[PDB]
RNA sequence: GCCCGGAUAGCUCAGUCGGUAGAGCAGGGGAUUGAAAAUCCCCGUGUCCUUGGUUCGAUUCCGAGUCCGGGCACCA
RNA sequence: AAUUGAAGAGUUUGAUCAUGGCUCAGAUUGAACGCUGGCGGCAGGCCUAACACAUGCAAGUCGAACGGUAACAGGAAGAAGCUUGCUUCUUUGCUGACGAGUGGCGGACGGGUGAGUAAUGUCUGGGAAACUGCCUGAUGGAGGGGGAUAACUACUGGAAACGGUAGCUAAUACCGCAUAACGUCGCAAGACCAAAGAGGGGGACCUUCGGGCCUCUUGCCAUCGGAUGUGCCCAGAUGGGAUUAGCUAGUAGGUGGGGUAACGGCUCACCUAGGCGACGAUCCCUAGCUGGUCUGAGAGGAUGACCAGCCACACUGGAACUGAGACACGGUCCAGACUCCUACGGGAGGCAGCAGUGGGGAAUAUUGCACAAUGGGCGCAAGCCUGAUGCAGCCAUGCCGCGUGUAUGAAGAAGGCCUUCGGGUUGUAAAGUACUUUCAGCGGGGAGGAAGGGAGUAAAGUUAAUACCUUUGCUCAUUGACGUUACCCGCAGAAGAAGCACCGGCUAACUCCGUGCCAGCAGCCGCGGUAAUACGGAGGGUGCAAGCGUUAAUCGGAAUUACUGGGCGUAAAGCGCACGCAGGCGGUUUGUUAAGUCAGAUGUGAAAUCCCCGGGCUCAACCUGGGAACUGCAUCUGAUACUGGCAA
């Protein structure tokens, strides 16, 4: 369920990032128990959030904007998770621990959001009632904005706030002073984003849920389109592409009646299963994409140093692919006279995958495999 | 259940105390006239009857015993104030 | 629901003609005739009984147009009536619309004379009637809606049935183009080089 | 107390009342005792539209049968006097 | 969504702790016949599911993913 | 006008004629699977888990019953701004209306399910020992008093649920007094028992200034009724198993007391020892019954979804209360299981009511709109509640209707295909050309479903009255969920609309090629072993059509359960023989009875459905008037040939 949510506070999607053990559900429970004071409609406690190792999207709002936080998995085992996790970002919050610096993992977490176009970072350098030590700050700071600098970001202009998620927890004015002025870096430096409402609807298929009583409640954010609750809108994915009708839209349990894109709803259908759909589909205006067998696309492939490989593999090669939601691996089969693919390459290769799923020129796409990100790329060509 | 007729709940147990206890009462007076004829005393036994015949008569209009329960007892009570008379 | 194919081709099954292509042309002449139901069609049949109450009945459905689910229920209404459950079938069948338009010569063939119906041209009593399969009333007037009258197709439609025999059980004026419905239609008055005899026993079982 | 109502036949959209005589504790178009007349407000202007038997009627108001507004109304429809 | 078990020629499995993959049941190719059996003469048809890495070298080492089955969740 | 109605083939053998099983040709279903898919109309749509359920919603209402008004809108007194009546505005139940409370009524209907039930039920036809709110006919009364309480204040327990204590006050609440009858008890005499007032209007009179009084309407009590409903008892009918043969002891019956609306072992006390049972008891299993639907020539057999009548259940089990009526879906008390809340003491909950969900399963849909019509509850009415009902959305699930175009067109083409390579076939098929336009798409007019109701008004009655009220005409603004409706007009372009099983025989219809007892087909007989009309592809062709086939199921064929209508010398089948009880059948004459039987009358056999004749939606499907039918039963009155009872 109930309780008409209001469309009046602008909505942007943000999130905390880090790594294990930092503070980015401490900080979460931390930023809605400040925003508690401000507006009696938050206070996510920290038994509500719960490490956090699935995409807890939780929100607060300030007087001015609304805001859908998502408290991420900042583990190396649970990058997929992490990916779908980024798969919402208009702006993120990046956790690093004061006390053992920018981790090498840490400095991972920044370039999986970047091959996927993470917009603005508010870094919120944590641990900081561990040390009163300012230049001992400054250098783990400025390690961030290294980090930032040669990893095509603005770490000279990289808004960096300190504080303690501890304390801040706690309820301590000093460190929760840091979480206020937190919420001032959260509305200046990440503007309104693009929200292209006039076209062909598409909804990316994050998470299944199924309420009992009530049916199939599945989310995500919408890309673009506008959708009314009784309009049909089919789903493509890796089974054969079927079809549905709205039948309703609450947001943080609280009801909405128009899709549209910015807003990380949960749309309900026209009684489906849970054993039909899964995450990597994705909810479309009707017939707007078709799956195919066969593709090309333009990729390039990093250094390992840097994250990506070091060795050139060869044909046959079978690595994951993501479109901003997808996980659909693959049979590559190389160009002619090129039989090893080293890294730097910004080459093509003929897909042939396993499980049929959308495909489109123009689509801006990544592509991993065996626990690490090989590069990103554009398809450019649907065979 | 919640309903604006669960006023009959209420209601109806507080006619449930009213009926019931007015029910004993009825009876009680009949028991007296049990023992009225156990006890011999046909005149008394005449006269058991002369208290209980204007209750139960206000009873049987009331709708509270059926009528025709209300004459059956004046019926047979009768018979049995002549079988020692 | 209709046929929707060649309208010859089933003709030369039968070898007997059912006037789906009676047009301005009187025969024509030009269809390789009697002997070329298809590929095969030289060899003669076995002509096993079976097949030849089969062959009475598909060859009178397709001159009337209906259709064998539609077939049975005339059948039906036939058997639950008096007289003669043979002749039953023929008026009924002949109780179509479209049939007796037919023999006025409003349409040169009954494919044409369907859609005369179905396309509202058709003012019986002064009431417009798109169904071809309304069975028609004795003593009753046809008509052709004023719009739909003189469009072309009627021209040179009616003189062609000037060659037709124009039966008994009906009248045609062509004066004011209209029609007058008569008598329900005997047997002797038909065509009666059919053998309906057989379709009643096919039916049986 | 039982009364003259009206049963609602005839399709979807297309109906035909059938004025009955009926419990009133029962269902429309259920159990009744008696069934006079009828009311096709859907008829052609033709010759027959509205029936009813008058008499049954006044044999059962005479034991104390009470009439629907609707149904009542039917008896002025029907014009006792025209 | 998470954690495991089978993925080894037609079928079921052995073989591992880096060193150029086996057996059985099969089945099949030929001479004889109208045609087979019996008889006699010959036999391995394998992407070890696939793919990548520490490589003189990986079934066996660490892993992802896909398929199937078996247990736990999560609840707009 | 009213049942004008009945098909067979293949397969045992070398062959035949029988007996005899097996299989197919038909129609249908509350369907499902596969493939394909244009629309409209009328229906149907969880059969399995009577499995578990989120949320919303499904039963309220009356001020013309009462004390009151916490709110909303006014009047009125007043008060503050300041435009001195333009505004602001604190009190006030004096009004319109009115949460919460008392009380009257409804909630026992409407609605859903088929677990249980083999006779407590149901159907059919009778019967008597009853009751019966709301409605209505008849006849009288409607006189006079008293004592508590909820809401509300004060305080207070508990998280909540939900209470506790002391006080406040009214009534159509409760309880008396009086009067009693054709009412109740009793042979009678006698004895005994009821109730309640409000609302509208108003003249004289009267006004402690509340009001009485008069009149109209309505409500109240009792009794004999009636209509209707319900309860109860008997008789016949209502499945399979005898590899279920003895069962029963409050049980069979009687007297007495009690109880029940009423009768009774319904229940107790004593007494008697019997009652049920082969025309099948008890026990076991299975199952809702019927009106009907499908099949069938009929008789029968199968079956009991939807519409309708009846019964039972309401998470499992059990008991009871209120009341006219339940021994109760949206009531209560108790135990149990499964969920939930919790401040851990203790509480909340029941979708087999609409939707909707997890799961089960081969498989059956929307958390829609509206009370416009009909029906239901309260009310004077207006209105209000109404998931009944009326409609809409999804689904080819069914039946019916329609469309995907018509006419013309021979170089009788291209290409495919076959070939005696001549040619044939696809084939008027297409292109080309001349036209039409339903339904789809779009744009405008426009029904009917609507009867009423409210205000005003005249007349006729009521009455002291031109008033109130009631009734009948008339006038005004009108009440439509469906709904961008039905239907009609118009514009554009053949434009958006055909597939599916099968082709050896049974059974309507073929060749070629490719694969060689391999792969596969298949309802049965069987096809394939290197020349397949049966496998696969192509062409052609057949059947049907927005459906076409597969599969499951019932009946038909099956006269392979034979009542209509079969068999036993050898094919399945005469007990080895005999006696004999129950049962069945029984020569002939007369009388008689009138049970079986026959004719006729009467009541009943509900409605819808099926049949005949008509009618309304363009037709049909569908809806519908009347008649008929409902082939049976019960009672009455006659008849006497045949059978039965009695007598010679
Ligand atoms: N001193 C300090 N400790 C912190 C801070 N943030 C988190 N921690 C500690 O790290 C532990 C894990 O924190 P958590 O928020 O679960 O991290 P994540 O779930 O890996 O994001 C907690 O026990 C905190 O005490 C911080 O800002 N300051
Ligand atoms: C339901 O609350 C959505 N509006 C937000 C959300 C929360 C958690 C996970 C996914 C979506």
């Amino acid at each position: 369920s109930k309780e008409k949510f209001e469309r009046t506070k602008p909505h942007v999607n943000v999130g905390t990032i880090g790594h294990v053990d930092h503070g980015k559900t401490t900080l979460t429970a931390a930023i809605t128990t400040v925003l508690a004071k401000t507006y009696g409609g938050a206070a996510r406690a920290f038994d509500q959030i719960d490490i956090t190792i699935n995409t807890s999207h939780v929100e607060y709002d300030t007087p001015t904007r609304h805001y859908a936080h998502v408290d991420c998995p900042g583990h190396a085992d649970y990058v997929k998770n992490m990916i779908t996790g980024a798969a919402q970002m208009d702006g993120a919050i990046l956790v690093v621990a004061a006390t053992d610096g920018p981790m090498p993992q840490t400095r991972e977490h920044i370039l999986l959001g970047r091959q996927v176009g993470v917009p603005y970072i508010i870094v919120f350098l944590n641990k900081c009632d561990m040390v009163d030590d300012e230049e001992l700050l400054e250098l783990v700071e400025m390690e961030v904005r290294e980090l930032l600098s040669q990893y095509d970001f603005p770490g000279d202009d990289t808004p960096i706030v300190r504080g303690s998620a501890l304390k801040a927890l706690e309820g301590d004015a000093e460190w929760e002073a840091k979480i206020l002025e937190l919420a001032g870096f959260l509305d200046s430096y990440i503007p309104e984003p693009e929200r292209a409402i006039d076209k062909p609807f598409l909804l990316p298929i994050e998470d299944v849920f199924s309420i009992s009583g009530r049916g199939t409640v599945v989310t995500g954010r919408v890309e673009r389109g506008i959708i009314k609750v009784g309009e049909e809108v089919e789903i493509v994915g890796i089974k054969e592409t079927q079809k549905s009708t709205c039948t309703g839209v609450e947001m943080f349990r609280k009801l909405l009646d128009e899709g549209r894109a910015g807003e990380n709803v949960g749309v309900l259908l026209r009684g489906i299963k849970r054993e039909e759909i899964e995450r990597g589909q994705v909810l479309a205006k009707p017939g707007t994409i078709k799956p195919h067998t066969k593709f090309e696309s333009e990729v390039y492939i990093l250094s390992k140093d840097e994250g990506g490989r070091h060795t050139p593999f060869f044909k046959g090669y079978r690595p994951q692919f993501y479109f901003r939601t997808t996980d659909v691996t693959g049979t590559i089969e190389l160009p002619e006279g090129v039989e090893m693919v080293m890294p730097g390459d910004n080459i093509k290769m003929v897909v042939t995958l396993i499980h049929p799923i959308a495909m489109d020129d123009g689509l801006r796409f990544a592509i991993r495999e065996g626990g690490r990100t090989v590069g990103a790329g554009v398809v450019a060509k649907v065979l | 259940n919640i309903k604006s007729a669960k006023k009959r709940a209420i209601q109806s147990e507080k006619a449930r105390k009213h009926n019931a206890s007015r029910r004993s009462m009825m009876r009680t007076f009949i028991k007296k006239v049990y023992a009225a004829i156990e006890a011999g005393d046909k005149a008394a036994a005449q006269k058991a009857f002369n208290e209980m015949q204007p209750i139960v008569d206000r009873q049987a209009a009331k709708g509270l015993i059926h009528k025709n329960k209300a004459a059956r007892h004046k019926a047979n009570l009768t018979a049995q104030i002549n079988k020692l008379a | 629901a209709r046929y929707l194919g060649p309208k010859l081709k089933l003709s030369r099954r039968e070898g007997t003609d059912l006037f789906l292509k009676s047009g301005v042309r009187a025969i024509d002449t030009k269809c390789k005739i009697e002997q070329a139901p298809g590929q095969h069609g030289a060899r003669k049949p076995r002509l096993s009984d079976y097949g030849v109450q089969l062959r009475e009945k598909q060859k009178v459905r397709r001159i009337y147009g209906v259709l064998e689910r539609q077939f049975r229920n005339y059948y039906k209404e036939a058997a639950r009536l008096k007289g003669n459950t043979g002749e039953n079938l023929l008026a009924l069948l002949e109780g179509r619309l479209d049939n007796v338009v037919y023999r006025m010569g409003f349409g040169a063939t009954r494919a044409e004379a369907r859609q005369l119906v179905s396309h509202k041209a058709i003012m019986v009593n002064g009431r417009v009637v798109n169904i071809a399969s309304y069975q028609v009333s004795p003593n009753d007037v046809v008509s052709i809606r004023e719009k739909a009258k003189k469009q072309s197709r009627v021209k040179a439609a009616l003189e062609l049935a000037e060659q037709r025999e124009k039966p008994t059980w009906l009248e045609v004026d062509a004066g004011k183009m209209e029609g007058t419905f008569k008598r329900k239609p005997e047997r002797s008055d038909l065509s009666a080089d059919i053998n309906e005899h057989l379709i009643v026993e096919l039916y049986s079982k | 107390m039982v009364t003259i109502r009206l049963a609602r036949h005839g399709a979807k959209k297309r109906p035909f009342y059938q004025v009955v005589v009926a419990d009133s504790r029962n269902a429309r178009n259920g159990r009744f005792i008696e069934r006079v007349g009828f009311f096709n407000p859907i008829a052609s202007e033709k010759e027959e539209g509205t029936r009813l038997d008058l008499d049954r009627i006044a044999h059962w108001v005479g034991q104390g049968a009470t009439i629907s507004d609707r149904v009542a109304a039917l008896i002025k429809e029907v014009n006792k006097a025209a």
